[PDB]
RNA sequence: AAACUUUCAACAACGGAUCUCUUGGUUCUCGCAUCGAUGAAGAACGCAGCGAAAUGCGAUACGUAAUGUGAAUUGCAGAAUUCCGUGAAUCAUCGAAUCUUUGAACGCACAUUGCGCCCCUUGGUAUUCCAGGGGGCAUGCCUGUUUGAGCGUCAUUU
RNA sequence: CGUGGAGGUCAGUGACGAAGCCUAGACCGUAAGGUCGGGUCGAACGGCCUCUAGUGCAGAUCUUGGUGGUAGUAGCAAAUAUUCAAAUGAGAACUUUGAAGACUGAAGUGGGGAAAGGUUCCACGUCAACAGCAGUUGGACGUGGGUUAGUCGAUCCUAAGAGAUGGGGAAGCUCCGUUUCAAAGGCCUGAUUUUAUGCAGGCCACCAUCGAAAGGGAAUCCGGUUAAGAUUCCGGAACCUGG
RNA sequence: AUAUUGGCGAGAGACCGAUAGCGAACAAGUACAGUGAUGGAAAGAUGAAAAGAACUUUGAAAAGAGAGUGAAAAAGUACGU
């Protein structure tokens, strides 16, 4: 699916905070919040070059 | 409730949430052939409605309770 | 004093329960629900909010009536009754 | 002078064989419906 | 139960004056008199005429409100209206 | 156990009303007894009997209204067919089939012909 | 020399990788056309002998009727089919009904389970009082009925 | 050289044990790797010729999950303060009762409400988790019980404010305005003396509705009663409103 | 004749195989967070069959040790490997 791993609200935390700059899930109250997203190396992210 | 039945001549019923005191008094009179002096009502926290129905001196709530069949 | 000392003053309500959608999004002073848009006749929905549409769309509830229409169509919206033809 | 910097649309004809079958079925159905006319 | 108004029940509701009855029936006075004679509607007298007529002592004709309500159903009234249209 | 619809349909309205009252009295007594006896399954059979009696009564009354209205132009909306809103708004067969006099004359004079290619 | 620190094997932990599964996903193809004032989608509250969810259902409440099949349901307490049958079943089908409070939501209000009006009927010491039951009372627009308004136009001496 | 899947083939391996994993054991290859024995295990899997790709990791302050050292270390030093005996209990510094010692010291560590919370209230049973020691205790867990009004509130009124209708804008979702440039609705009399079964004569002016449990406002007190109710129940004695 | 990531009903694949594949193989748009608009998880596998360990003994008890069921407890609901 061209939406798989892509329907997340995530942003990078920026530089200088001693963490990898990968976009991370916003919000709170669940384990998902703060987790890396969108990246082919992230669990639950997009695959590299998704099949068409 | 049974202490009320024995001592205060009061019958305790669970009634419909939509029923008012007029309907409660009329229904009790029709169903049990007794005179009703007063009806006090409350809504229990579980969402149901409880009625205290005080009968007149002519009738014995204990006898009516035995006739209904709970004692 | 924007943390705990002010948090000591959290007792009022901006939003109560909405009659139409039940989401506790009814703004008391604006008299409008920020989720479904009640009391506007139409339901509030936005194409930028695809996930929200998916949350509230048809089929997420009981479909008390709409779920029998396919069977009625398949039988051709017949009237009458089935006869006891045999056994 | 100037390049096409945006993303195209794609139409793929996976249904080529299915549509050939469908056209053949429709022609047979119409032949039966209007027989013996051409 | 809030306080009830003081001229709405009892004699005030039991009796209706002739002009009020004619207006309620939406007919003329001649039609009203004809209908009352045909149906046996007769004027009555409240025991408390001031209570029936808002403290007024002026001589008035009173009818039973239920009798006027019953008169409202007579098909002869529909016949009267048909005659008016024919005329 | 329970009541049977093919046996209820024989009774008159008065008999059905009496049996409904008897069933409701029985259900009230059984609800009293359930407070004491930890398990009482007759409650379900009595409830379903009440439902069946009410169903049969409603069938009789609706059928009486239908026979009262038979052939009338205007029927009660609950006696009218449900279908679909759009299906009820569609033209009837008659209205959809109406043609003009000119088109009817043309259709009579020059219908589509049945032919073939052989000779 | 013990203790301790470090290295390997065995057994035991910790943890849940690997492998093997899969009533799920995903993509392609084909066919069909069917929501709602006859009150929809959605929301709330309920309903089972023992049930908080899901599924079902609406005070006729895991359902009533009808039709088919033909002996189950099952986790326990339970229906017995007169066993040679208008008959079980959390079965299938589904054409007859029921469908609480709401919602475009429609007597008026609404964050109230708040406040009215009309009609019929019934019951209470009842011509006057009270209560219950049933049925109604939104807006725009169309056709038609009926009742009207305006020296707006006109007629009105055998 | 290795991996997932595809076509062909070896009439390939296999519950008499496939795959995987462990191994102080063995062999082949310069190597990527390959093969064999032993253990563990339980249902599938390989060699070769070809096809195909989401095909090989030490890093990316990489993602997700798991786990160490630090370390039984830092810390549990505010709230002056506890102690003796008995009961209960497998078990008592912490539960219960008694006895002592203290404290809050009426601007209370006392007794009530608004709001908020939602059963925390009461009883019985109970200690796996929680109350940062403990626990036989508990706002914990299991199971039941409990909230009674003509007079207390809401409900009624209007406040700041909000806001339809009539109109007018706006492509439109809707906007302006709160009484206007609206036919905005009630009431009295009649034999209106002839036209014979068709309502006549008069009177009066103003625009919804919402918005206060601290403003305005009809009317209830005392005594008693429960495990938990109370100006509401019981007894007695009153009052208000309408008819 | 054309379109169709919605709805209903079907058939398929050199696709993924539980950190993959839809966020969701499981009571998933759930639990939960936020005043609100919104944001949004984790979590599959005993065995052919519960045959889910009667009974004895130690312990206050949880449990232990025997005994037993099972092809196997080197399968004991902390369950395939
Ligand atoms: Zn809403």
């Amino acid at each position: 699916s061209e939406k798989a791993g892509h329907q997340t609200s995530a942003e990078s935390w920026g530089t200088g905070r001693a963490v990898a700059r990968i976009p991370r899930v916003g919000g709170g109250g669940t384990g998902r919040s703060g987790q890396g997203a969108f990246g082919n190396m992230c669990r639950g992210g997009r695959m590299f070059a998704p099949t068409k | 409730a049974m202490k009320k039945v024995e001592d205060g001549n009061i019958l305790v019923f669970q009634v419909s949430m939509k029923a008012n005191k007029y309907q409660i008094k009329k229904a009790v009179k029709e169903l049990y052939e007794v005179d009703v002096l007063k009806v006090n009502t409350l809504v229990r926290p579980n969402g149901t409605k409880k009625a205290y129905v005080r009968l007149t001196a002519d009738y014995d709530a204990l006898d009516i309770a035995n006739r209904i069949g709970y004692i | 004093g924007k943390g705990t000392p002010s948090f000591g003053k959290r007792h009022n309500k901006s939003h109560t329960l909405c009659n139409r959608c039940g989401r506790r999004s009814f703004h008391v002073q604006k008299k409008t629900c920020s989720s479904c848009g009640y009391p506007a006749a139409k339901t509030r929905s936005y194409n930028w909010g695809a996930k929200a549409k998916r949350r509230h769309t048809t089929g997420t509830g009981r479909m008390r009536y709409l779920k029998h229409v396919s069977r009625r169509f398949k039988n051709g919206f017949q009237t009458g009754s089935a006869s006891k033809a045999s056994a | 002078h100037f390049r096409k910097h945006w993303q195209e649309r794609v139409k793929v004809h996976f249904d080529q064989a299915g549509k050939k079958v469908s056209r053949r079925n429709a022609r047979a159905t119409r032949a039966a419906k209007i027989a013996p006319r051409p | 139960m809030r306080i009830k108004k003081k001229n709405t029940r009892g004699n005030a509701r039991n009796f209706i004056t002739r002009s009020q009855a004619v207006r309620k029936l939406q007919v003329s006075l001649a039609d009203f008199r004809r209908l009352c004679i045909f149906k046996g509607i007769y004027p009555r007298e409240p025991r408390n005429k001031k209570k029936a007529n808002k403290g007024s002592t002026a001589p008035t004709t009173f009818y039973y409100a239920k009798d006027i309500q019953y008169l409202m159903h007579e098909p002869v009234l529909a016949k009267f209206r048909e005659h008016k249209t024919f005329a | 156990a329970g009541v049977k619809a093919y046996e209820l349909r024989t009774k008159s309205k008065e008999q059905l009303a009496s049996q409904l009252v008897d069933l409701k009295k029985e259900l009230a007594e059984l609800k009293v007894q359930k407070l004491s006896r930890p398990s009482l399954p007759k409650i379900k059979t009595v409830r379903k009997s009440i439902a069946c009696v009410l169903t049969v009564i409603n069938e009789q009354q609706r059928e009486a209204v239908r026979q009262l209205y038979k052939g009338k132009k205007y029927q009660p909306k609950d006696l009218r067919a449900k279908k679909t809103r759009a299906l009820r708004r569609a033209l009837t067969k008659f209205e959809a089939s109406q043609v003009t006099e000119k088109q009817r004359k043309k259709q009579i004079a020059f219908p589509q012909r049945k032919y073939a290619i052989k000779a």
